[PDB]
């Protein structure tokens, strides 16, 4: 049931470069 | 995409490539929701108007792809069982362009990962100027050799419908930057049936909020790309799986 988890990111306590933008976006 | 970037190695393992068999073309794109269920755009398979009725036998996916050179060991083709496009899909304002094509499963992996659907998330994430992202291999203009990837702040109903002469409908939602907004940016030909993502700061995952169904141009001064409106045809999507 892990969708939306990516492996190569999240799982690894990772972020790709434009992520925060989005989040910001939320604020 | 027009004003897109580049995506990362597995920025989107939920994306998902649709292609006809003969002639062996790239025809949308699609995303992964679940490891036997593929989402794409309706007008993807069927569009009366350009004698385009695909089904199941026509039709080919590729999954975890980053460049359009064989990604050996990481990359999967798969054929479809079924199709199903929404009952109501008014191809005659694109309401409802919506469609789930049921594939044997495929085998997860770093690069190849389902996304999550939006559950009433949809409520707090859908709010004009909040950004999402989206995706595709679709033409750079309106008149590349790996994925594209583009965020986009979603705009509010009233300034959608001024942007445009089509009767827009509750089943769907405009994106984009204003005119007067500073950037650019903006899905095209080609993008049809990307997912238009969105990541939960409250579960930390990404849930795909739209699709790309339709658009005046690309990334025109005063249009906005207008992708279905996912949750509120969920229903339909649970329904049918
Ligand atoms: O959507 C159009 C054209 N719009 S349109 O002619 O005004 C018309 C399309 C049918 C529904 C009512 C609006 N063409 C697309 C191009 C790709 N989609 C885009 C998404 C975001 N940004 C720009 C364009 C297309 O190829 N289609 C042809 C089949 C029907 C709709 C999609």
């Amino acid at each position: 049931a892990d969708c939306g988890l990516r492996p190569l990111f999240e799982k690894k306590s990772l972020e790709d470069k434009t992520e925060r933008e989005l989040l910001e976006s939320y604020i | 995409i027009v004003e897109g970037s580049d995506a990362e190695i597995g920025m989107s393992p939920w994306q998902v490539m649709l292609f006809r068999k003969s002639p062996q073309e790239l025809l949308c794109g699609a995303s992964l929701i679940s490891d036997r269920w593929v989402l794409t755009a309706a007008h993807c398979l069927l569009y009366p108007p350009w004698d385009k009725n695909f089904t199941e036998n026509d039709l080919l996916v590729r999954i975890g792809k980053h460049s359009r050179r064989y990604e050996r060991n990481i990359e999967k083709i798969s054929m479809l069982e079924k199709i199903y496009i929404h009952p109501r899909y008014n191809w005659r304002n694109l309401d409802r362009d919506i469609a789930l094509m049921k594939l044997k499963p495929v085998a997860f992996s770093d690069y190849i990962h389902p996304v999550c659907l939006p559950d009433r998330t949809a409520a707090s994430l859908l709010q004009a100027g909040y950004k999402g992202r989206v995706t595709g291999w679709g033409n750079l203009k309106e008149t590349p050799s790996v994925l594209q990837v583009v965020n986009l702040p979603i705009v509010e109903r009233p300034v959608c419908k001024d942007s445009t002469r089509i009767r827009i409908t509750d089943n769907m939602f405009c994106a984009g930057y204003k005119p007067d907004e500073g950037k650019r940016g903006d899905a095209c030909e080609g993008d049809s049936g990307g997912p238009f993502v969105m990541k939960s700061p409250f579960n930390n995952r990404w849930y795909q909020m739209g699709i790309v169904s339709w658009g005046e141009g690309c990334d025109r001064d005063g249009k906005y790309g207008f992708y279905t409106h996912v949750f509120r045809l969920k229903k339909w999507i649970q329904k049918v799986i």
